């Protein structure tokens, strides 16, 4: 439900907000847009600054989501006419693949295992190889590293930000990125420890079984596409600059 | 001093980190209280002056 | 290295750009220093035994793959001498890595090449799975010894 | 008519993909595929550059264009010229011998050898890449693989190191994509990223300015330039020796490529601005970290400040606008990528075997160990500027193309002649100290060291086909500068009056 | 002052009328080529010098090495031109005429054995140096 | 203070109850999630209702903790009186890891510890440490996610802000009773005061607060006590030792060990609380001139006094090099009697039981530092003059039969 609430409340509501602040409010465009700016600067901010200082998953990826809104804001803020609302989807679609891949991957780790700490994700490499894998790409891909769709689509994003002049908001997004890395790679560093000492009991005693699951097939629908999109990012914008 | 620049940069990322997580409380009347005193500034910003 | 027991901490500092040798008060001269350690035998052996008992410590490689080893940089100069065609060299060249590569897959792995895990396990244990290893194939190894590669099992 | 660069990139990357449809255990047949992959890679450069690159052509060559987004106009553009083949089969060779090197690792061997592909993919697409947007991706797909090689192979502060490295390249490479956008941007009709129509492009005074600070401060986070270069000493100490050959011999040299290909050659009114305050940072850096060298215990951080003390030669050679300056920078780069990484080498074979890391307890490791003795203090001598070597040679061309300057004057061409001078007293003075603290003395040492503990036929091997190009190249340069005499004539082209 | 602030200089005309015709300067000239100030007695013993280094290039020709006969022809090319220019600015004026007619005729040799090596053809850039050669030893006798 | 927590709402109601699950008793008594073998997918069993991520739960209701990062500040003493609050927060606290960090002669006393995961080594007295070891271990606290962190060291703002910055549920430290520790006790979620500036002024009940903050009775627990303190010695110490006192002659069984020899050495075992615990090695010689039938074995923490002893008590005597703590534990563990000045040698023959006689220089120090030393077969001769050096070597001598 979390992960549908992080990815369904999200698109509902940016579509709404963007039918409500260009077709109803497009006279008074100089005072939501610095709403927007302060929404948008004070939410990558505070949303990627306490998401390194987390313990637990599940509220890690909250700062994380309501961090990564903060660069979607960005496409309502330079309008329709330089791009931006085609850079609104392009990334929204990325995102959801993106969120709920590494949703996917905490929900089969959590079933199999009874624990949402993030102390507890140590040695998953050695027991279930494809969820670590699984899992690191999905981080990854959320702090926009280079083969992943995060960083295309935060590039599309800070494309349109630059071209509409908003040096600001680009370069806080860029510095709220780099401070983005530092979880989506803690999760990973933990991922990697081959200490058995360091090691939870929660992962020593772990079945993966040899069923393949439905949320297997739900995510490989998805690890495969936030990084096999990284070439087809021509494909998607000549769906999402032809509405107006 | 040189390296103490991007150290200190992290450790003041990681203070402030904490400090704005710890400040709040996580009472849910705090919560409407902080989301209603935004509110409040923003309609004193805009309207009054 | 490594102490098993908790080491006596040193609490007389030393000066960090001293030589770490021995005292030169302490030092036997011509001996600590090869200097007098040489004194010669009649029984020394031949030159070229040497160089073979050299070559073949390192355990080169034998038949075709020696045979290629030995006769690729020879067969390169050659043909940039006669001023044969260089793809021909590439293709040459290219052939003869993969062709050592496949043969040094083909070999036997022996104790070093695993983990240190499976490397300190008990030595008769240890020799079975080297002898298994060897012999059957690697999906009957893997759905046999897998759960050995789960290294938070113990 | 064939993608001969597009293969070379693919071909590393799209082999280690498949590294993992192997179900054998160990590393024999993983390491086996690796080299064979990276051989084959070796021979397919040495076919484009025997057959297809022209050392007398100053323009472009083999390049290829394919569209893929149209929207940023951005396309995969591959190009060699005489600037970039140098770098891209030193990377070749450095990879293909730390995958040799790098045999003795049996902790994920899968996972380190695809890293070490992806590295080798990376490292080329950035020096054969002719777009802005391409050159900024294939500098960012190194930030994970040395992530993850440090992180899960690297010292005892490996995670820090690691984290801090991260941090730094995100930290530059963020202003790398803001002269990206403002470069790509200036188009009044059309935005463009290929470098070809980047070269004619004509900047206010200002803008450039403002687009080659963005630039420099990446190039300057990157290749190690006062004061940004403080990741550089706990990332090279803290990784494995066959990562340290590619930290050291190839990541370094990307900067100066940026800054040769990108600063020099795309803003040269900016450039000629900010040179003679290079001039002065460069020969600062020198004697800042041939004077930090000395106050480091760790030997592998007194190889790393010993790199990043030879870079300043390679900043004063870019900032002496001249042929010969750049010429000497290009020699400093290939004879420090052959220097560097098999320091590094050495360094990290001798503590597999020694165990310790501070020099004040390492004597008398030449009993034991008389053959790496040897090697170290023969690419000491090379790190010495001893001629007979690269370093010489291309520290000689570097002070010949000062000389030479006509954009200085007399007492700023005295007084930084001096003072790179004064770097090579203060070279020996730590180097040999070294050597002194490492393999000098009398030290009884175990009778199982006496056999079984030298460096084998492969260490050999390895320091033996790094040592000979160096000391080929120190007898005749030309072998190098022939390739790259012609085009960087054209990058100097611009900065005289038209 | 410490160091320039424009573009660096490019090839400053000769003042002797030693360059081309139709162009006023010379095709084998390099810019950026660093000319050591001796004076006029240092600018004939270096063209004295430099056209037996010229002269020496008889090993240099050949199919293979032809980028290296043009590149050694255009530095050794642009300083003889420049000594030869400070040799007959600083000549009396009796000597003038026939030192200007020996540099217009070295370098049109200079030209005409670039122009050689440009088409990669061999016997004429032997033929063209065998000219610029009795020229070239033509200078050294003039100026020793 | 009510402009801190707005909204408090007091405390929690008598009648609330936190749900079912994961809310009495202790870590070791959870049913939930249990193994599911009957599960084609491996996912456990988990209760009717409540969501499948459990572990967190019993953190937030029964305050759990998992690991504990304990920061003891001092050298061998402090950190061997530390002992019993390792013991009780692994018997409080069912399948904790405790890691420790101290100083380089302290992290030596936690090879005969039975309970520490980690034992690590920091500069805590260093105000001013370099950035980049700073960082490191800042980071290193932050990635192995400590449930509750505790700290002996005096902590001010700076040590307040370094346990605030370690992601600890828990954050309890000592704090400066002047007035320079203000605002420390908002970053921590407990703050101590003690008597005076210095700790290890108090005895072996330094750490009394600690003790009764670990085992106050929260939630039907009972209150746990403090055990007495208990060192467990390997057989490799025990092998090293037995040939480090061949080599000195003695044999198992048939020798004392006399501690406090007084020199210039760092390794003495001494307790900040008591600087004059030293006696000269004249005094030392006096006193084992009176032992008889049990080889007196002297106990020196640097090689260069031992030719001093060879020349002052005779060169035909029996000397042995003791420096790590697990060593000198094990000589005592095969000794019959130790003979020592207030250092580390007489809480560890408190820990072996064997019968001791305590040197001390005032009579305050001998009951502060063992309170027990009668129940726990020990005689304390304090100086009455106050200074160590004027203790009368008669009592000593008369006192010494007890072997
Ligand atoms: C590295 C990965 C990309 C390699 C370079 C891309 C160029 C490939 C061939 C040239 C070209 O124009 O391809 C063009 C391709 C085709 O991609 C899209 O295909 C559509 C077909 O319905 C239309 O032709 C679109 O216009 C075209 O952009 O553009 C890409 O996005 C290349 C990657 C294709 C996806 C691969 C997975
Ligand atoms: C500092 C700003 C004043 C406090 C404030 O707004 O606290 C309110 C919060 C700090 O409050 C934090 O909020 C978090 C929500 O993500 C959680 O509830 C934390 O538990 C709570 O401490 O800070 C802000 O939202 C600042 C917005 C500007
Ligand atoms: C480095 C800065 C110093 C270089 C000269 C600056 C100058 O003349 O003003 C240069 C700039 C003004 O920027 C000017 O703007 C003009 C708009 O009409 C044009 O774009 C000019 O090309 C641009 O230079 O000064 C500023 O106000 C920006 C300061 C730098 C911004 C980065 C802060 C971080
Ligand atoms: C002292 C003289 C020793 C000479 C060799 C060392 C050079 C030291 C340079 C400093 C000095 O005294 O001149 C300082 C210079 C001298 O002035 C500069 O040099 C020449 C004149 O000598 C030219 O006129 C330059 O255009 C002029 O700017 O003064 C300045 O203009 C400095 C103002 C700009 C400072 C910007 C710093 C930019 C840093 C970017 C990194
Ligand atoms: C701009 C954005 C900066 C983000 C910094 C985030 C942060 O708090 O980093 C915290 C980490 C702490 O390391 C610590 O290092 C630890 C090392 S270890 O595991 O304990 O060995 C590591 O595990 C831990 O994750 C990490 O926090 O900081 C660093 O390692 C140094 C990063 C400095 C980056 C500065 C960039 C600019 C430099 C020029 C000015
Ligand atoms: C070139 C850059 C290669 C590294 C970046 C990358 O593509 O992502 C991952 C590389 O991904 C892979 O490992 C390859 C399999 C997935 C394929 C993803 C794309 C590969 C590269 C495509 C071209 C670039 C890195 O993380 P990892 O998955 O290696 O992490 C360790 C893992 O858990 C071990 O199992
Ligand atoms: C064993 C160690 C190898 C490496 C040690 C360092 C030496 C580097 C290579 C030195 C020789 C380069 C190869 C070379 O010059 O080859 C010639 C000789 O062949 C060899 O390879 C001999 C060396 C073995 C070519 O013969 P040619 O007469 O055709 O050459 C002229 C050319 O074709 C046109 O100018
Ligand atoms: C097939 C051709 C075989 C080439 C000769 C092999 C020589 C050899 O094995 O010598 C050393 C390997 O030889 C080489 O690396 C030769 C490199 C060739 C480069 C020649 C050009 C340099 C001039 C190492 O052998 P070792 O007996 O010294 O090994 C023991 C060890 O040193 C201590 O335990
Ligand atoms: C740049 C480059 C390169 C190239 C290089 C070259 C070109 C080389 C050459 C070289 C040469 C052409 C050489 C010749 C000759 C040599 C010799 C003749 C030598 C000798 C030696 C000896 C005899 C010995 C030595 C030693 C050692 C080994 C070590 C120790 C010390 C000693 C010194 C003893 C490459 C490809 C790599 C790749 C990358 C880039
Ligand atoms: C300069 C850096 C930025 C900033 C400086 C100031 C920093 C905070 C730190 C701490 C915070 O604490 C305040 O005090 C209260 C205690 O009552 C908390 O309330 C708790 O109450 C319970 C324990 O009493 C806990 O169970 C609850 O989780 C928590 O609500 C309250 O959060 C907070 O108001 C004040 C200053 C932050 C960094
Ligand atoms: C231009 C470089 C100068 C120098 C020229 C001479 C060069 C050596 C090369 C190698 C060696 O050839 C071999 O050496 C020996 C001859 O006497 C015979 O070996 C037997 O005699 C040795 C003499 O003590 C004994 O050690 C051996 O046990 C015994 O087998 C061997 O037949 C012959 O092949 C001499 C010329 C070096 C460079």
């Amino acid at each position: 439900v979390v992960a549908f609430l992080s990815v369904t409340s999200k698109v509902a509501a940016s579509a709404s907000a963007t039918r409500i602040f260009d077709i109803p409010f497009y006279f008074s465009s100089n005072e939501w847009h610095l709403l927007l700016e302060i929404l948008a600067i004070l939410s990558m901010i505070l949303g990627n600054l306490i998401a390194i200082t987390q313990t637990s998953m599940k509220r890690m990826l909250a700062y994380s989501s309501i961090g990564q809104i903060g660069y979607v804001i960005i496409g309502i803020i330079v309008g329709d006419s330089n791009d931006g609302y085609a850079s609104m989807i392009t990334y929204m679609l990325f995102y959801i693949s993106m969120n709920l891949g590494t949703f996917a991957c905490i929900v089969l780790f959590g079933l199999r295992t009874g624990t949402d700490n993030i102390r507890d994700y140590a040695g998953l490499y050695t027991k279930d190889p494809f969820l670590a894998l699984s899992l690191a790409l999905c981080l990854l891909s959320l702090g926009g590293l280079p083969p992943l769709a995060g960083f295309f689509g935060k590039i599309y994003l800070f494309w349109c930000g630059w071209q509409a002049g908003l040096y600001f908001l680009v370069l806080i997004g860029l510095l709220t990125s780099v401070l983005s890395i530092y979880y989506y790679l803690k999760i990973i560093k933990l991922l990697m420890t081959g200490r058995n000492q360091e090691i939870t009991p929660h992962v020593r005693n772990y079945r993966r079984s040899p069923l393949r699951s439905k949320n297997s097939i739900e995510f490989s629908m998805i690890v495969c596409v936030i990084a096999s999109t990284i070439p087809g990012i021509s494909m998607n914008p000549i769906i999402t600059i032809a509405q107006d | 001093i040189i390296d103490g620049i991007p150290n200190g940069f992290g450790v003041t990322s990681f203070f402030v980190g904490e400090g704005i997580k710890y400040v709040g409380g996580g009472r849910i009347s705090s919560y409407l209280f902080w989301y209603l005193l935004y509110v409040s500034i923003f309609l004193f910003i805009f309207t009054f002056t | 290295g490594l102490t098993d027991i908790e080491p006596d901490l040193n609490e007389d500092p030393r000066d960090r750009w001293a030589t770490n040798g021995v005292a030169p008060e302490d030092f036997v001269y011509g001996k600590y220093d090869e200097h007098h350690t040489f004194y010669e035998s009649s029984e020394k052996g031949s030159f070229w035994g040497a160089v073979a008992e050299e070559y073949n410590s390192m355990d080169p490689p034998t038949g075709f793959q020696g045979l290629i080893s030995w006769l690729f940089l020879p067969a390169v100069a050659a043909g940039m001498y006669f001023n044969v065609p260089g793809d021909y060299l590439f293709i040459g060249a290219g052939l003869f890595v993969i062709i050592f590569c496949i043969i040094e897959m083909d070999k036997p792995d022996q104790p070093h090449n695993f983990e240190p895990q499976i490397y300190n396990m008990e030595r008769g244990a240890r020799d079975k799975l080297i002898a298994d290893y060897n012999t059957m194939d690697i999906w009957d190894f893997n759905e046999k010894y897998g759960d050995l590669w789960d290294f938070t099992l113990k | 008519s064939f993608p001969w660069l597009t293969t070379i990139v693919v071909l590393p990357i799209f082999a280690g993909s498949l590294i993992f449809l192997f179900p054998h255990r160990g590393n024999k047949v993983i390491r086996w595929y690796t080299i064979c992959i990276s051989m084959i890679e070796l021979l397919l450069m040495t076919y484009v550059f025997f057959y297809h690159f022209q050392p007398d052509d100053p323009l472009i060559q083999l390049v290829e264009d394919y569209k893929w987004i149209n929207f940023f106009d951005f396309h995969w553009r591959l190009g060699i010229d005489g600037l970039s083949i140098g770098p891209i089969l030193l990377t070749g060779f450095i990879t293909t011998l730390a995958t040799l090197a790098a045999w003795p690792v049996t902790r994920n061997s899968q996972l380190f050898h695809f890293l070490m592909l992806a590295m080798y993919s990376a490292q080329i697409g950035l020096f054969s890449s002719r777009d802005l947007l391409l050159f900024f991706i294939m500098w960012e797909l190194e930030l994970i693989p040395v992530y993850l090689l440090l992180s899960m192979w690297g010292g005892k502060k490996r995670l820090y190191s690691a984290t801090k490295f991260i941090l730094y390249t995100a930290g530059g490479s963020i202003f790398l994509l803001m002269g990206v956008l403002g470069v790509g941007l200036y188009g009044s009709n059309e935005p463009t990223l290929n470098l070809e129509t980047l070269v004619n492009q004509s900047y206010p005074v200002a803008l450039e300015i403002i687009f080659y600070i963005g630039f420099f401060i990446a190039f300057a986070v990157k290749l190690p330039i006062i004061p940004l270069h403080t990741w550089l000493p706990d990332t090279h100490g803290e990784a494995h020796y066959s990562t340290c050959m590619l930290l050291a011999g190839i990541l370094l040299k990307m900067g100066a490529y940026g800054l040769v290909r990108i600063n020099m050659e795309l803003l040269p009114h900016a450039h000629s601005i900010f040179s003679p305050w290079l001039m002065i940072i460069g020969t600062m850096q020198i004697i800042y970290a041939a004077s930090t060298s000395p106050g480091q215990r760790n030997l592998k951080k007194r190889i790393a400040y010993s790199s990043v003390s030879h870079m300043g030669f390679i900043i004063i050679g870019i900032s002496s606008i001249t042929d010969t300056g750049l010429n000497g920078a290009i020699l400093q780069i290939i004879s420090h990528g052959f220097i560097g990484a098999a320091l590094f080498f050495l360094a990290g074979t001798s503590y597999d075997r020694i165990r310790l890391v501070y020099l004040d307890e390492m004597g008398g490791i030449a009993i034991p160990m008389p053959k790496i003795f040897t090697l170290f203090s023969s690419f000491s001598m090379a790190s010495l500027a001893l001629p007979g070597m690269s370093g010489f040679i291309a520290e000689l061309i570097v002070f010949f193309g000062l000389i030479t300057s006509q954009k200085y004057l007399l007492i700023p061409k005295l007084l930084i002649t001096f003072g790179m001078a004064i770097g090579m007293i203060l070279t020996p003075i730590y180097l040999l100290s070294m050597s002194r603290q490492m393999f000098y003395g009398y030290k009884l040492f175990n009778i199982s060291n006496s056999s079984f503990f030298d460096s084998g036929p492969r260490e050999l091997f390895v320091s033996t086909s790094i040592f000979l190009p160096v000391i080929g190249i120190g007898v005749y340069p030309d072998l190098v500068l022939s390739l790259s005499v012609e085009k960087v004539e054209a990058i100097l082209s611009n900065y005289f009056y038209r | 002052q410490l160091w320039l602030d424009g573009p660096l200089p490019g090839l400053r005309p000769a003042e002797n009328k030693i360059g081309n015709e139709e162009t006023g300067t010379r095709t084998f000239l390099k810019k950026g080529i660093y000319m050591a100030n001796i004076g006029t007695k240092g600018s004939a013993l270096r063209l004295r010098k430099y056209a037996f280094d010229l002269l020496a290039m008889e090993d240099l020709i050949g199919q293979d090495t032809l980028n290296y006969v043009r590149r050694y022809l255009r530095f050794k090319g642009t300083f003889m031109y420049y000594d030869f220019d400070k040799v007959i600015s600083a000549a009396p004026v009796a000597d003038k005429p026939p030192l200007t007619n020996l540099a217009n005729r070295l370098f049109d040799n200079f030209e005409k054995l670039q122009e050689a090596v440009k088409l990669k053809d061999v016997p004429l850039t032997r033929s063209c140096y065998d000219d610029t050669a009795v020229t070239l030893q033509e200078v050294m006798n003039r100026m020793a | 203070n009510p402009w801190l927590d707005l909204f408090y709402d007091g405390e929690d109601e008598p009648e609330t109850e936190y749900g079912s699950m994961f809310s009495d008793g202790k870590q070791d008594e959870d049913p939930y999630p249990r193994d599911n073998p009957e599960n084609p997918y491996g996912f456990l069993k988990f209760p009717q209702g409540y969501a499948v991520e459990m572990a967190s739960l019993g953190s937030k209701v029964r305050g759990d903790v998992r690991r504990c990062c304990c920061v003891v500040s001092g050298g061998v003493y402090d950190n061997l009186l530390f002992f019993p609050a390792i013991q009780l927060i692994k018997d409080r606290y069912p399948g904790v890891q405790i890691d420790i960090i101290t100083s380089a002669r302290g992290k030596q006393t936690y090879e005969m510890n039975k309970n520490v995961r980690w034992a690590t080594v920091y500069d805590l007295d260093d105000n001013f440490p370099d950035p980049a070891e700073y960082t490191d271990m800042l980071g290193l606290l932050k990635n192995r996610y400590y449930d509750m962190v505790l700290s002996t060291k005096l902590a001010g703002l700076g040590h307040a802000a370094f346990l605030f910055m370690t992601t600890a549920r828990d954050r309890v430290s000592y704090v400066y009773p002047n007035v320079n520790a203000a605002g420390a006790g908002l970053l921590l979620s407990e703050t101590f005061t003690p008597d005076s500036m210095n700790l290890s002024e108090g005895g072996y009940n330094m750490y009394h607060q600690m003790i009764e903050w670990l085992g106050r009775p929260v939630k039907d627990i009972p209150q746990h006590l403090a055990s007495p303190l208990k060192v467990s010695i390997s057989r490799k110490l025990k092998e090293a030792v037995e040939a480090k006192y061949k080599e000195a002659g003695a044999e198992k069984g048939k020798y004392v060990v006399i501690h406090g020899i007084k020199c210039d050495s760092k390794a003495s075992m001494q307790s900040e609380g008591d600087t004059d615990s030293l006696l000269p090695i004249e005094i030392w010689a006096e006193i084992s001139q009176a032992i008889r039938g049990v080889t007196p074995i002297f106990v020196i923490p640097h090689e260069k006094l031992r030719e001093d002893v060879e020349e002052i008590v005779g060169e035909e005597t029996s000397i042995v090099f003791i420096t790590t703590p697990g060593q000198l534990a094990a000589l005592i563990n095969d000794s019959v009697g130790v003979i020592a000045t207030n250092t580390a040698a007489i809480q560890l023959a408190l820990a072996r039981e064997k019968p001791s006689i305590a040197l001390f220089c005032s009579e305050e120090k001998g009951k502060c530092f063992v309170p027990d030393a009668e129940g726990k077969k020990c005689t304390v001769i304090a100086s009455k003059t106050g200074n160590l050096a004027d203790i009368d070597v008669a009592v000593v001598k008369d006192t010494l039969k007890v072997f």
